[PDB]
DNA sequence: TTTTTTTTTTTTTTTTTTTTTTTTTT
DNA sequence: AAAAAAAAAAAAAAAAAAAAAAAAAA
């Protein structure tokens, strides 16, 4: 509630929180149920303050920075067990967040040798270790939300989209929703946002006097006993947990009819989108429809879910809002 | 002494995915296998040559995205012309947007998600163990050729070369035909003969092989 | 610095293309070449035989080089001498004569033709 | 910065400007030099100190050194009809020192 | 906190060239600095003599013989005393804004963000020094820091004015380099229209007597020669120290010289 | 042309612990 | 026959940081 605007991105984050239904298929395959979001935008656009919120509100979350990470630090590392004496494996960031989320910041500033590993985790959702006599496959099923910056300081509308983003196409294809956000100067927007920010900066915690510095120390008292409307965060956590663990909707024909018409309309048009449209857009519509169905606490996918998914993806790809 | 994957698959298929990003160090082995199929080994004082007869199935990714109205196929991918010439067949599958095809593709994909079973159709899926049994039995078979059949191959090749001398154009085709094309024509007729036939090869077999090669060649526009 | 440089050309010729394809297919069709004599002859010529040069080679070589200079560098003459003395080692002999220098100059001028 | 063979801890080792503390460092052919190497003496020429922050070592050294440098003009020769700034490639920050 | 110092490309600022060709720092790093100071030399004689005397007093030993006295009397404090004051203030106080301070800050943010739009539209190129929400939060931080000095429990308009003035001196000055001429696409017709208007004005108005901006607009624009950028053309003519002077609250335009 | 980019190359062991099992030595 | 002293037993190695070359390009 401390971020002004960015309604569609906040809807996408909520759809991430309630993931899609994973389908296990023959030939030893699985269709991924995770939603992966990338945000590219101008400096000071509240990209990094949403990753921090996702870190806190979600059940499991792992934070990563591009330049301060390595490939052996994301997948697994070979170490030794001092107590017994064998050689073993130690988990990395990606595998520690199984059935969780990974929030990566400064994603474009990551080295190429580092960026290949994340590719495999984004594709197979498994890690292969074949070092020092330890041949193992490790499970890593995590959702990725990432934030990056364009090649130049700010986004340029007079240049083609691929020139603005330094990331390769193979990596860029593995994200369900790419959001390009831009800061445009307008007096009414400035008057509203400045008022909101100035209102936020004038908040006093209960039990504190004016001019009293915040004593974020707890005085070594760790614990006392050792074991329009908005909703409070714990209630949201309960809602997300209940939805993830109690409802598994199934697809219906009348929703498929909307999905196919949206896909066919989107594919055959001359509009210049910020990202190419391919046969993997249909899977994105299906996943977003399943997530919206979970939000409604229902066991079937309806037409309204398809409409909401279509609107979200049209905003993401086109900006037609 | 540890052999590579190329050596490991003898009389088998090597499926090289993402061949664009693979380094020149492996390009050396790929170059040498297609030439002599005998891998020379590392320099750790053993001087060993290992049999590596294998077939290659490569998947490629064009440079910076999709097909480009840049005319040269050499411009689309990084692969050298010499490396591509040794390949028996090249297939271009370009994604062209067509309103009819997208509807059937979407319906086919969504039927699998609604019901896990594949969409029932008049087409019958043959049992895979029968696939393996027939493939192995065909592999064990040994064809043979006749002098009359190969006479028409010379006429086919001279017609192809007389086309290739003028086929050099702005956009279509990759260079000119080489005797390796004649060799690959017979090599592909081998498999089409082994498929159902035996002993001498039929004349229409050469026509089928030529048709498949010509469709692959015409895939450059499509 | 290469003694002989050869250019291999491939032109679309109906006769040549047909003749090439014919014997290629004949090789694929299933129906005066020594096997190891060459290795022993090569060893014999390389390990025992050492030719010399006579004035008959002088008379031809000097005038041939001058006639080639009627842009032939001095490398050319030392290339002719080596080829002539290598031909002399063949058709087993112990001295060079007119045939060897004629073959050498013919070879080095056919190289020039390309 | 080097790893000590015995202690196996990152340690600092000397250089030309540190070997000539309270001395003179001479740099012949000062114009035929990389800019990244030339710019390393900016701190030592004026502040007479060296600061390092590498591999957990955050230290400041001392280099009380004087520099006498010799260079060649552009084209190998001096044009007396032109000002100084167009006879050399060096900029103001290094010429002022 | 980060305190950084650097030199521009070519050593000097080279006011003849564009600001984008002088600063090699990208917009990503420049948005994290609350205050940016661009430092230049003006080469004035009086300042040069004052600085020379001040520096010579340091070298000849006259510095200390003065400084102690002021440190004694009421005007300076020692390093240790100031360190202890800093730590006491930081560990004791944390001020808060007043309702009127927020109102005064919002309007200043709107003004300083509007000005950037006109500058970017005129120069038809993006600004190298950016203005964002971080620039509002920076002014809030400076206001609270100013309040912290007096151990005051509330920040008021007195501190807001000084924070605004400091921001104008630091970042708005750097953003507003005001290039006299860049010979770029922007004001391309002006490359000749400037000389045209200068000649038309110097033939109309002899070396004496004055005119008005109202008349110089109405009559010279009835002929449809207006460019909307003549506001700074008068100042550029004034820079010649002869063509134009502005008097009487800016209403009167006086011809002073050739 | 002088800038950026790129591979890549040693860097490693100096220490440990109390039993358990051996040879000398009154 | 019963004490005091003295060695074997190591093993291990990937993962990261800094510096100098030998190929790429606005
Ligand atoms: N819409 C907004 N609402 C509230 N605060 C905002 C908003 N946009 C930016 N801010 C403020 O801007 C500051 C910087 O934001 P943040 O760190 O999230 O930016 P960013 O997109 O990660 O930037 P960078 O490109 O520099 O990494 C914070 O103080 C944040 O509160
Ligand atoms: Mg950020």
């Amino acid at each position: 509630p401390s971020i002004y605007g960015h309604d569609h991105i906040k809807k996408a984050i909520l759809l991430m929180l309630m993931g899609g239904v994973e389908k296990n298929l023959e030939n030893g395959s699985h269709l991924r149920g995770d939603i992966n979001i990338l945000m590219v935008g101008d400096p000071s656009t509240a990209k990094s303050q949403l990753l921090r919120f996702v870190l806190n509100t979600a059940s499991l979350a792992i934070a990563t920075t591009g330049r301060g990470s390595s490939g052996v630090g994301l997948t697994a590392a070979v170490t030794t067990d001092r107590e017994t004496g064998e050689r073993r494996l130690e988990a990395g960031a990606m595998v520690l967040a199984d059935r969780g989320v990974v929030c990566i910041d400064e994603f474009d500033k990551m080295t190429d040798v580092d960026r290949v590993a994340i590719h495999e985790v984004m594709e197979q959702q498994t890690v292969t270790i074949a070092k020092a006599g330890i041949h193992t496959t490790l499970n890593a099923r995590c959702s990725v939300i990432a934030a990056a910056n364009p090649v130049f300081g700010q986004y340029d509308v007079n240049r083609d989209p691929h020139q603005n983003i330094a990331l390769p196409d193979s990596l860029l294809s593995r994200f369900d929703l790419l959001f390009v956000v831009t800061d445009d100067i307008n007096e009414i927007r400035d008057r509203s946002i400045s008022e909101h920010v100035l209102r936020t900066h004038r908040y006093l915690p209960p039990g504190y006097l004016e001019g009293e510095p915040v004593r974020e120390r707890l005085n070594l008292s760790l614990a006392v006993g050792e074991d329009p409307k908005l909703v409070t965060i714990p209630f949201l956590r309960k809602y997300v947990q209940y939805a993830k663990e109690r409802v598994i909707p199934q697809l219906t024909q009348e929703a498929i009819n909307v999905i196919v018409k949206n896909y066919t309309d989107l594919r055959n048009d001359d509009n210049t989108k910020k990202s190419p449209i391919t046969a993997r857009t249909l899977e994105t519509l299906i996943r977003l429809a399943t997530a919206h169905a979970k939000v409604r606490l229902s066991k079937t996918v309806n037409k309204v879910d398809a409409k909401v998914a279509a609107n979200l993806l049209r905003f993401a790809l086109l900006g037609e809002d | 002494l540890e052999g590579g994957a190329l050596v490991l698959a003898d009389n088998g298929i090597c499926c090289i995915d993402e061949f664009d990003k693979m380094d020149e160090s492996d390009r050396t082995a790929i170059h040498e296998v297609m030439e002599q199929q005998t891998i020379s080994i590392s320099k750790a004082g053993i001087n060993t040559t290992l049999n590596a007869r294998t077939s290659i199935l490569a998947a490629a990714n064009p440079l910076y995205g999709r097909y480009n109205p840049r005319l040269s196929p050499l411009d689309n991918i990084n692969l050298p012309a010499a490396l591509l010439s040794r390949f028996d067949i090249l297939f271009l599958m370009l994604d062209i947007p067509s309103r009819d095809d997208d509807e059937k593709l979407a319906e086919h994909v969504t039927y699998v998600h609604m019901h896990n079973k594949q969409p029932d159709l008049d087409f019958t899926p043959v049992e895979p163990s029968k696939m393996r049994e027939y493939i192995a039995y065909a592999k064990t078979k040994r064809p043979v050729m006749s002098e009359a059949v190969n006479d028409y191959v010379v006429q086919a090749y001279i017609r192809l070369r007389q086309d290739s001398k003028r086929e050099m154009d702005s956009k279509f085709s990759f260079g000119q035909a080489t005797p390796r094309t004649l060799l690959g024509i017979i090599r592909l007729s081998q498999a089409l003969a082994k498929l159902r036939l035996a002993d001498m090869v039929d004349i229409d077999d050469v026509e089928e092989a030529l048709r498949l090669v010509r469709v692959s060649k015409e895939s450059l526009y499509q | 610095r290469f003694d002989l440089v050869y250019l291999v050309l491939d032109k679309v010729d109906e006769k040549n293309d047909r003749e090439l394809a014919k014997h290629l297919t004949n090789l694929y069709l299933e129906d005066v070449l020594p096997v190891e004599f060459l290795t022993m002859y090569i060893s014999y010529a390389k390990e025992h035989i050492h030719p010399i040069i006579t004035e008959a080679a002088k008379t031809e070589l000097v005038r041939a080089y001058v006639g080639m200079r009627k842009t032939a560098t001095t490398r050319q003459l030392e290339s002719m001498i080596r080829l002539a003395e290598a031909h002399a080692k063949m058709k087993l002999k112990n001295v060079v004569e007119l045939e060897d220098v004629q073959e050498a100059v013919r070879l080095i001028r056919s190289a020039i033709k390309d | 910065v080097r790893k000590d063979p015995i202690t196996k801890e990152w340690t600092l080792e000397g250089g030309a400007l540190v070997l000539a503390d309270k001395g003179v460092c001479l740099i012949d052919e000062f114009d035929k030099m990389n800019d990244q190497d030339r710019t390393s003496i900016h701190e030592a020429m004026e502040q007479q100190s060296i600061s390092i922050s590498k591999a957990g070592i955050v230290t400041t050294l001392q280099a009380r050194c004087s520099i006498i440098a010799a260079a060649n003009p552009n084209g190998g020769r001096y044009n007396s009809t032109l000002p100084l700034a167009q006879n050399v490639s060096l900029t103001e920050p290094i010429l002022s020192r | 906190s980060v305190l950084a110092a650097a030199n521009p490309i070519y050593g000097r600022y080279d006011d003849l060239k564009s600001p984008g060709d002088n600063i090699d720092f990208q917009t990503t790093i420049l948005s994290r600095f609350d205050m940016i100071f661009i430092v230049k030399d003006d080469h004035n004689e009086e300042r040069d003599i004052s600085i020379a005397n001040h520096v010579i007093n340091i070298h000849t030993g006259n510095a200390n013989a003065m400084q102690n006295q002021q440190e004694e009397n009421g005007s300076e404090i020692s390093i240790e005393k100031m360190k202890r004051y800093i730590t006491y203030c930081r560990l004791k106080c944390a001020p808060r804004l007043s309702p009127q301070a927020a109102e005064k800050l919002s309007s200043n943010f709107v003004t300083i963000r509007k000005q950037l739009l006109i500058n970017e539209l005129e120069s038809t190129e993006r600004s190298s020094i950016p203005i964002t929400i971080r620039q509002l939060e920076a002014i809030i931080r400076i206001t609270e820091s100013l309040a912290k000095l007096e151990l005051s429990p509330i920040a008021q308009e007195r501190h807001v004015d000084e924070a605004i003035r400091l921001f104008q001196a630091s970042t708005m000055d750097a953003a507003s380099q005001d290039p006299i001429g860049g010979l770029n696409q922007a004001s391309g017709t002006s490359l000749s229209e400037i000389r045209r208007f200068e000649q038309e004005l110097k033939r109309r108005l002899p070396i004496g007597w004055s005119t008005s901006y109202q008349t110089l607009r109405r009559e010279f624009v009835d002929t449809h020669r207006f460019s909307q950028l003549a506001l700074d053309k008068a100042l550029y003519a004034l820079e010649k120290h002869e063509t134009i002077q502005l008097r009487h609250q800016g209403q009167n335009i006086y011809r002073s010289g050739v």
